[PDB]
């Protein structure tokens, strides 16, 4: 399983991903790209 | 699957938010 | 250091969880434990 780790996003982004990618599994992967952007984003 | 979990780290940051994505490590 | 999973957890639960770990770094450990119960609390 390939891990992910999310400590420069903030608790509302955190939030927000945690709801897109639950309410959407189908789109996991693809809401995680962006996750991982945001990852970048928030460097 | 994903799965949300919690790393304790100490520090300042507590703990570190990481996910799981698909079967198992 | 110890890590705690939370699949049978509630994403709203995860939204909360995660705010409280931003609220103070120190109760991360502590909410990590009731976090962890509760996976076991709603498996």
């Amino acid at each position: 399983g390939e891990i992910v780790y999310l400590p420069n996003l903030n608790p509302d982004q955190l939030c927000a991903f945690i709801h897109s990618l639950h309410d959407d599994p189908s789109q996991s992967a693809n809401l995680l790209a962006e996750a991982k952007k945001l990852n970048d984003a928030q460097a | 699957k994903l799965v949300f979990f919690a790393e304790d780290v100490g520090s300042n940051k507590g703990a570190i938010i990481g996910l799981m994505v698909g079967g198992v490590v």
